[PDB]
């Protein structure tokens, strides 16, 4: 924890080559800071790090299932329905994301940028190309590697041999100017790798873990009828609630802008939301620490839909809490979760 | 399973 971070602001890190090399070490070392306290955290890497060498052979990759994301809704409270369209290129998508249409409007300051997106997010909605299974780096990269980060995430895969898409693999997002992430935590409350490959700014909006019970509650007061039917219906990813109606309702929350060639790390049960600024392309994945364990055991999941992520905590239990084991099968485990408290690993920053 | 953004 409560003395480092006690105002659970979004922090900024510049690792230096040495730093950077061990991807847990820093996640890790960063939670001694008190990072995971806002729910989000940015990583500048060292300037000479490069994950790939040239962007100029890319037009020819296929994106197949883009979306058309409509938006309804009106005073901050909105509901974005993805609508599936036939598949096309990266050259398809970039004549349309920079076509007068679609075109990122002419601004100062980014409130300015911000008002415009809050006051038009309903009006010509635009293609989003999400859920991209691939990566853009290359192979010999072996910093920060998207696609073989190292994690305890991995005894999923190595033990049950069960393969997630987007959650143990990676996927990349080609956006464009009004592409929205709705308000959402992780799949199992686990964490989240993000990094702009290029392009225009991506903005974000997080909500502290501590606090995220109170936006849980607010979201249950503005739509009870998808409340009634599912107990996480914000695992759907379709609600979008403005600053201003955060601001209204007492809701603590933070905003950061990141920029191309930098990482932005989500963690367990950090509610996050945002907005492309214009054409760009992002890498994402899915990770774990000893502390996300606790998360992933005590997720409250999607109880109306039959695909939704489920992974079998029964590996991390008898591997990492061998004596409560027997306590977590008989369900006599009711262990209170601490946000502020930083991961076992964090020891030799102390 | 998999990863989605909904909708
Ligand atoms: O970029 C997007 O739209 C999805 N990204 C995230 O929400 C993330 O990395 O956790
Ligand atoms: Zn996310
Ligand atoms: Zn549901």
């Amino acid at each position: 924890s409560e003395t480092l971070n006690p105002s659970a602001r979004i922090m900024t890190f510049y690792p230096t080559m040495e730093e950077f090399r061990n991807f847990s070490r820093y996640i890790a070392y960063i939670e001694s800071q008190g990072a995971h306290r806002a729910g989000l955290a940015k990583v500048v890497p060292p300037k000479e790090w490069k994950p790939r060498a040239s962007y100029d052979d890319i037009d020819d990759l296929v994106i197949p299932a883009p979306i058309q994301q409509l938006v309804t809704g009106q005073s901050g409270l909105f509901t974005q329905y993805n609508i599936q369209k036939k598949a096309m290129t990266v050259r398809e998508f970039r004549k349309i994301a920079n076509s007068d249409k679609y075109c990122t409007p002419r601004y100062s300051e980014f409130e300015e940028l911000e008002r415009k997106y809050w006051k038009n997010l309903t009006f010509n909605p635009p293609i989003y190309g999400a859920d991209v299974n691939g990566t853009l780096y290359e192979k010999h990269v072996d910093e920060w590697n998207i696609g073989r980060l190292r994690t305890i995430l991995d005894l999923v895969e190595k033990e049950s041999g069960i393969t997630i898409e987007g959650v143990n693999t990676p996927y990349l997002y080609f956006g464009m100017w009004k592409t929205s992430f709705a308000w959402h935590t992780e799949d199992m409350d686990l964490y989240s790798i993000n990094y702009l490959h290029f392009g225009e700014p991506k903005s974000w909006y997080s909500v502290p873990p501590e606090h995220g019970k109170r936006l849980e509650r607010l979201a249950k007061g503005f739509f009870p009828g998808s409340a009634q039917s599912c107990e996480a219906f914000l695992r759907h990813k379709m609600t979008l609630i403005s600053p201003l109606m955060l601001k209204k309702y007492g809701i603590p929350f933070d905003k950061v802008t990141q920029e191309a060639g930098e990482f932005m790390i989500t963690f367990p049960y950090g509610y996050h939301a945002g907005f492309n600024h214009g054409f760009n392309c992002a890498e994402s994945t899915n990770f774990a620490t000893r502390r996300w364990i606790e998360y992933g055991k005590q997720a409250v999941l999607c109880s109306c839909r039959k695909d939704m992520v489920k992974i079998s905590m029964d590996v991390f239990v008898r591997k990492f809490q061998p004596e409560r084991y027997k306590l977590w099968k008989a369900g006599k485990d009711n262990t209170v979760i601490d946000h502020t408290l930083p991961t076992p690993e964090a020891a030799e920053f102390l | 399973a998999r990863r989605s953004t909904g909708g």
